[PDB]
């Protein structure tokens, strides 16, 4: 009845990996630290 | 420098957004990166071998996850010919109702895809039969992957970070491949064949529970160690044997019955660990072939610069001087990346040709789809790896080469008559091209005009006479094994050809893809595919040969392998680069491969149906390609959905309509070029710093029209994103509506 | 189980596998009471020798009870 | 039908060591 | 910036100075031929990288030749 | 140098020697 876990992964996946890692990436390539 | 990308100070200072594009574009050009060393070079690309091999396996790891937790195959063991596989499940917060509805199949609790792989004929065949034997195998393969992504990891850190001996050392890896990632991966799995997955075939079940227990053949390594190796091959399995039962079921472990195993429609099993056994054999007695720590064994490099055979003075070995070719191979990364990617391009087709007319698996050969995705699946692969192969002899000639350290060798000899090599394959790929168009256009001509009698149809003799004289008797030679009076049917001294009655048995009947029967259609796709492979050649090869310097622009090689242009001078040099070729290959490889599925796909789909004269009297002209295959099979698929409602191939009609428009948006960047766009977005840059509130905010880094070079990158991958992604469609929407 | 020679050859096998791995990597072999041959021996102390043959007893009772417990022996 | 939920959390918790491992080589790689 | 060379070849017809949109290019006393001049390349750090040069050059291939490397706001032409 | 190419036109005929072989066997002249 582990069904439910798509719910929470697919969101995940969809829209709280893209927003955190395009968050990353954009204030990486426009930072001058390194 | 002191900013993103890291590896490039040059790019680091770019002021425009160029900087963002060609740091991701030469991330994994490790060369390139700025302080890079040998040593460094070699080390950081073994930690990224580990870290590749890592994704492949969670990837495996995950095939085996979804089809255990939410596949059906359980319920597909007792019936796989009636049963949809299923690959995962669906959730969509887009779907209504009625998308819901439609892709609820395979009887499942909810919306799933349906599986085209093959993994359930696959891991069915080599003994899986519940969920959790697929749930372990998915665990191990992620414990698998945690113990090489540790080792990538491990082998950057200094005590174990390998010399740059270790990584120069031929031989030894050479012996170590043939002999254990070959050999010894060859014969533990004729050992899991002989211990797992004949007795799963045979009704009975082994598992890590049992297996210590159990002895697969009831004389066990009696018969081994005495030489009494006959026993092994006795009480095969009958004609009448059911897969996964006892009925019919033989003692036999080592069988050379040859053809394929009745109900299944495959290769036996005890034949296939039979094959990994000899094989296992020939591969570790082949590793020991070359020098190591241990004094006896070959030197390649004396191989290649030895000068005297039994005394007679010679260039080399062939008499082909060979000198430094050892050095040329050993020292050169993209000399050794080319030449693998040529090996595995070659047997990645191989692959492809043997699994449609040798299937392996049991009931594979009558999943129409899957035959189809996975023919189409590997040569579309083995095409892309043909045209890296190329790509990296070129630029293994431009950044690599030096003609002090090969003086005199075979690669210069080569290089000395380039125009030679390529003005004859100029001449083969005319000489193909206008004739077999022109009889293409011939029969299109006269089927129009009402007189098909009139059509140049040409028999295939020769390919005719292969098939009879692997004992095809449908042709009526009565040549080598189709002559049963022959010395190669009997084998005169020995009689020893045990193989024979199974395998005439298997190509005699009609009802399989083993030597399929051709005619005048077959002869004119193959003359286009000869074409195709060397026009796809001929670009590779020239775009190879001049990547140092042609009479155009004799310092090619200074400015690399990938620059735009040498500018409007000296009549104007659009593509002239090496990476150029590359470009305008990959053009006529997706075309060729296109030639070769259109083929494919389509002369099996006569033999589906029983309606083989379709693709017999139809594929000799262009409209009957055109209308037969191309129009009247697509209407299923475009039907997936219509103003009525919608269908389990609603997915592939979408696809469909996408990768049409993938392909059609790269158009732009291959058409368009860029101070077009330059122009253009100057003025929108403009407008944005004369729009009010639309001031307070700005862009960091300047917007500027993409590079030359990025502009192909981009109109490429599009083009061969829509390309793949439409024939998909295509291939599995109308498959899979003709046969479920 | 039965007594077999198959036991006796796998009791003197993990004797040989248990006196290779002493002449392989034990810190001390040469003890004081030495072998007579000592070329046979591979170069021993008379308490190493007996060393090496008692842990090829624990190595092949284990094993014999081991391979009778599957069905082996 | 199919596995256990038992049997998925365990293929998450362990799906959590290449997780920590490809952290720790990607983070290598850069270096 | 691109960086622009002249090779020994020249003949010094000062053709590569004039086409020269963003003045790179100035001509320098030289004996090596008959005209007694060479061009030179000081102000690499204006040259956008556009060749007109390299056209304009009559001596079979080129006495002067642009490589094109790092990108400025100068050497993308960019009025921004 | 080799004006008559007596290395190169060996192998050569041995090519065009398996050929004309394959074509016995095509046209039923060797059974
Ligand atoms: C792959 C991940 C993913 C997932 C899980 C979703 C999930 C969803 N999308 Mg979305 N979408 C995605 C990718 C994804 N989208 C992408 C890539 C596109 C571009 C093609 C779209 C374009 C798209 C459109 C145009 C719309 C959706 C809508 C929806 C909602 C489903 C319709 C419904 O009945 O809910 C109804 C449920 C709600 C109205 C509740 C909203 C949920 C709250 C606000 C979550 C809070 C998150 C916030 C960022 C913090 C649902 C929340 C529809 C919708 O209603 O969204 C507003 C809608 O209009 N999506
Ligand atoms: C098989 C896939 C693969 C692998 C093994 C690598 C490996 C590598 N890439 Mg790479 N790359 C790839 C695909 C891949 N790439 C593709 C498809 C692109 C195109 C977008 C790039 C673009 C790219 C750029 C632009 C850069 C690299 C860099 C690197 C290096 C460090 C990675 C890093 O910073 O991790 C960071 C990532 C993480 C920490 C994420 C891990 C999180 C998971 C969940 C754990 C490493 C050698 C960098 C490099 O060499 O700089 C020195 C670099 O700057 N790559
Ligand atoms: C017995 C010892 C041994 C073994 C097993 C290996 C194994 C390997 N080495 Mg290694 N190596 C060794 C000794 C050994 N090495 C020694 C002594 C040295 C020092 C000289 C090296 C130095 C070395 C370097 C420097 C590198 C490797 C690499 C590799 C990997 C190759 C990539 C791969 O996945 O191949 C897998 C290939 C096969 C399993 C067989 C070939 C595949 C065939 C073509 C397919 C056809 C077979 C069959 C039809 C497939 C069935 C399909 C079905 C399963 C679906 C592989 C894991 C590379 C790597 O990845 O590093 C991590 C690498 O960079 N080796
Ligand atoms: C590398 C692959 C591989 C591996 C790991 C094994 C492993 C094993 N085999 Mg096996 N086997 C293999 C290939 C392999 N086999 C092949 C290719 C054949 C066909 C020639 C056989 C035929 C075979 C038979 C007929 C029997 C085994 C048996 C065994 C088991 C005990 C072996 C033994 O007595 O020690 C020998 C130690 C050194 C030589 C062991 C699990 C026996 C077993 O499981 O009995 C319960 C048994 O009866 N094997
Ligand atoms: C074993 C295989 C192998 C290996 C190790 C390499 C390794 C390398 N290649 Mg190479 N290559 C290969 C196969 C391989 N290639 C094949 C098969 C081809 C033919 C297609 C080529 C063609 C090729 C060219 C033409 C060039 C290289 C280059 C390079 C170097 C840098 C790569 C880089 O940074 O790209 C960065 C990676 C990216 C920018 C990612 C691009 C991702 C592509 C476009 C796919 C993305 C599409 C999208 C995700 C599809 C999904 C969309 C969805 C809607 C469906 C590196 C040495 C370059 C080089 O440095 O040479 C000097 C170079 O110019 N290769
Ligand atoms: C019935 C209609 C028909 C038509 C319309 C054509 C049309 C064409 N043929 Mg074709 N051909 C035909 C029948 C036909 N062919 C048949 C039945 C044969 C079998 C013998 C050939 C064999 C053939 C060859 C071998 C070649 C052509 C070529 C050509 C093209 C140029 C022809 C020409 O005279 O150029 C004017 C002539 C020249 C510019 C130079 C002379 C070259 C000629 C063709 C060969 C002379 C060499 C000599 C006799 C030794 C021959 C060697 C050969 C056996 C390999 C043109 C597209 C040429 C081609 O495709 O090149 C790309 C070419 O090389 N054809
Ligand atoms: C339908 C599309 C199409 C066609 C027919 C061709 C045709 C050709 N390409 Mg090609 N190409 C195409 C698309 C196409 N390309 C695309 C999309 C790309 C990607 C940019 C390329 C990239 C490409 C490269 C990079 C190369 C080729 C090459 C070739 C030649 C291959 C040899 C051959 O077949 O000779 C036979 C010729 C033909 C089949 C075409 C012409 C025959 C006509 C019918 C002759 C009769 C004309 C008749 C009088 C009617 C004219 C009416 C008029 C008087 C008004 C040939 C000219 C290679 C080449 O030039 O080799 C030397 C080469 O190097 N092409
Ligand atoms: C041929 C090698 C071989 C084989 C097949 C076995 C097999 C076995 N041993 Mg064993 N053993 C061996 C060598 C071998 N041993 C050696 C060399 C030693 C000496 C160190 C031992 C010492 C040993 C002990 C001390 C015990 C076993 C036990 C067992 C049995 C159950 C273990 C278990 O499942 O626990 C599963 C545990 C999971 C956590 C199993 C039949 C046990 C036994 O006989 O139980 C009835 C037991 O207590 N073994
Ligand atoms: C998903 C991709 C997410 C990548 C961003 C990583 C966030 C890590 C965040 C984090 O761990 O930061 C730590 C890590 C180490 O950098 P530091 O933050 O120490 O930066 C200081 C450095 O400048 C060293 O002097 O930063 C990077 O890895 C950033 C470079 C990523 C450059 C991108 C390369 C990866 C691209 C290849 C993967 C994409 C292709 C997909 C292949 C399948
Ligand atoms: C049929 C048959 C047979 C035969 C076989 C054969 C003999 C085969 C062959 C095959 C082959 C023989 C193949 C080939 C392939 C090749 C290729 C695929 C190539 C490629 C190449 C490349 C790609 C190159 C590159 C480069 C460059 C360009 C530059 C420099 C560098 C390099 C070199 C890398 C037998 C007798 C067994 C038996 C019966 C059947
Ligand atoms: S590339 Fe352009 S700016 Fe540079 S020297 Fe030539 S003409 Fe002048
Ligand atoms: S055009 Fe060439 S040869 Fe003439 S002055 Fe300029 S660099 Fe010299």
């Amino acid at each position: 009845d582990a069904s439910f876990l798509s719910s929470i992964f697919v969101p995940v996946i969809g829209w709280v990996v893209p927003i955190a890692t395009f968050s990353f990436l954009f204030l990486y390539i426009e930072r001058e630290d390194v | 420098a002191t900013k993103f990308p890291k590896f490039s100070q040059d790019l680091a200072q770019d002021p425009t957004t160029r900087r963002i594009w060609y740091a991701m574009a030469m991330g994994n050009d490790f060369e390139s990166h700025d302080g890079m060393t040998e040593e460094n070079l070699y080390q950081k690309i073994f930690a990224t071998h580990f870290g590749h091999l890592a994704i492949i396996f969670l990837w495996a790891s995950s095939l085996l996850f979804h089809v255990a937790w939410q596949g059906n195959f359980e319920q597909w063991i007792k019936d796989p010919l009636h049963v949809r596989p299923i690959a995962h499940a669906i959730w969509d917060p887009h779907f209504g109702k009625p998308a819901i509805e439609a892709f609820t199949q395979a009887g499942a609790n909810g919306p799933v895809n349906i599986a085209y792989s093959g993994v359930y004929h696959w891991w069915y065949t080599i003994g899986m039969r519940t969920n959790t034997e697929l749930y372990t195998g998915s665990v191990f393969l992620l414990l698998f992957a945690s113990l090489f992504l540790f080792a990538g990891w491990l082998h950057l850190q200094p005590k174990f970070r390998p010399s740059l001996a270790w990584f120069k050392s031929a031989e030894s890896r050479l012996n170590h491949h043939l002999a254990g990632l070959f050999g010894v991966s060859s014969l533990a799995w004729a050992g899991h064949l002989i211990h797992v997955a004949i007795p799963e075939s045979r009704g009975q079940h082994v598992g890590w529970d049992n297996f210590l227990s159990t002895a697969p053949h009831p004389a066990g390594l009696q018969p081994f160690f005495t030489g009494n190796w006959g026993v092994y091959a006795q009480n095969p399995d009958t004609a009448g044997h059911i897969f996964s039962t006892s009925q019919g079921a033989g003692t036999a472990i080592l069988t050379f019955l040859g053809g394929f195993h009745p109900q299944t429609e495959s290769l036996w099993l005890t034949d296939m660990a039979h094959h990994h056994l000899a094989i296992a054999v020939l591969f570790i007695v082949a590793g020991h072939m070359y020098r190591t720590n241990f004094g006896i064994g070959h030197s390649i490099k004396e191989m290649m610069n030895a000068k005297t055979f039994f005394g007679k003075p010679v260039e080399g070995p062939f008499n082909m001087p060979h000198q430094g070719i050892y050095d040329t191979y050993n020292n050169s990364l993209h000399f050794q990346l080319g030449w693998h990617l040529a090996c595995l391009g070659v047997v990645t087709s191989w692959v492809a040709q043997h699994m449609y007319s040798l299937p392996s698996y049991a009931f594979i050969a009558k999943d129409y789809t899957t035959q189809a995705a996975l023919y189409t699946h590997h040569q579309y692969i083995a095409i892309f790896l043909m045209v890296g192969a190329f790509a990296h002899g070129a630029i293994f000639l431009v950044r690599d080469y030096d003609p002090e350290q090969n003086k005199g060798n075979v690669l210069e000899r080569v290089l000395q008559h380039k125009e030679a090599i390529i003005s004859h394959l100029s001449w083969v790929s005319l000489f193909l091209g206008f004739h077999t168009l022109g009889l293409y256009v011939h029969n299109d001509v006269v089927v129009a005009f009402g007189t098909p009698e009139k059509q140049i149809l040409i028999e295939p003799v020769f390919a005719q006479f292969i098939q009879a004289a692997h004992g095809k008797v449908l042709y009526g030679l009565d040549t080598l094994l189709s002559n049963p009076d022959s010395v190669a049917y009997t084998a005169y001294p020995n009689y020893a050809n045990v193989w024979l009655p199974g395998w005439l048995d298997a190509i005699n009947s009609g009802t399989n893809s083993l030597f399929l029967t051709i005619g005048p259609g077959d002869f004119l796709v193959h003359h286009a595919i000869a074409l195709g492979l060397h026009t796809t050649t001929l670009i590779l090869v020239k775009g190879a040969l001049d990547a140092r310097g042609s009479k155009l622009m004799p310092d090619k090689k200074d400015f690399g392998y990938a620059f735009p242009c040498d500018g409007p001078g000296r009549g104007g040099t659009c593509d002239i680069s090496a990476w150029d070729s590359f470009y305008l290959s990959l053009f006529w490889a997706l075309n060729t491969v296109g030639w070769v599925t259109f083929y494919w796909h389509w002369k099996h789909l006569g033999i589906w149906q029983g309606n083989v004269a379709q693709f017999n009297e139809n594929s000799t002209y262009l409209m009957g390609w055109f209308r037969d295959y191309l129009w009247a099979n697509s209407a299923q698929l475009i039907n997936g959905y219509n103003p009525y409602g919608v269908n389990n191939l609603s997915v592939w009609a979408w696809m469909f309509l996408f990768g049409h428009l993938v392909w059609a948006t790269g158009f732009m960047f291959l058409i368009s070029w860029r101070g077009y766009w330059q122009e253009l977005i100057e003025t929108l840059v403009w407008a944005h710093e004369r729009t009010p509130i639309a001031n307070l905010v700005r862009w960091k880094d300047k917007p500027v029209a993409l590079s030359i070079v990025q502009a192909r990158v981009v109109g490429l991958a599009h083009f061969t994103v829509g390309y793949v992604l439409t024939y998909a469609a295509f291939l599995i929407a109308s498959t899979a509506g003709k046969f479920g | 189980l039965e007594w077999s020679p198959t036991v006796g050859i796998i009791m003197v096998i993990a004797n040989v596998i248990a006196i290779t791995f002493g002449r392989q990597t034990i810190k001390y072999p040469s003890a004081e009471p030495a072998l007579p041959s000592a070329k046979f021996f591979g170069g021993f102390g008379a308490p190493a020798l007996l060393a090496t043959t008692a842990f090829g007893h624990i190595l092949g009772v284990g094993l014999v009870l081991g391979l009778h417990n599957l069905g082996r022996i | 039908s199919s596995i256990s939920d038992t049997q998925v959390y365990i293929a998450l918790v362990v799906a959590l060591i290449p997780g920590l491992l490809a952290w720790r080589l990607a983070t290598e790689l850069y270096k | 910036s691109h960086t622009v060379k002249i090779y020994d070849t020249c003949i010094g017809c000062t053709q590569c100075v004039r086409a020269c949109p963003t003045d790179v290019l100035e001509m320098v006393p030289w004996d090596g031929c008959k005209a007694a001049q060479v061009a030179s390349s000081p102000r690499t750090e204006d040259c956008v990288g556009c060749k007109r040069c390299e056209t304009a050059c009559p001596t079979d291939f080129l006495s002067i030749r642009v490589y094109l490397g790092a990108e400025t706001t100068r050497s993308m032409g960019l009025a921004y | 140098a080799k004006p008559p190419y007596t290395f190169r036109t060996g192998w050569a005929l041995l090519l065009l020697a398996v050929n004309f072989l394959v074509a016995a066997y095509y046209f039923h002249i060797i059974q």
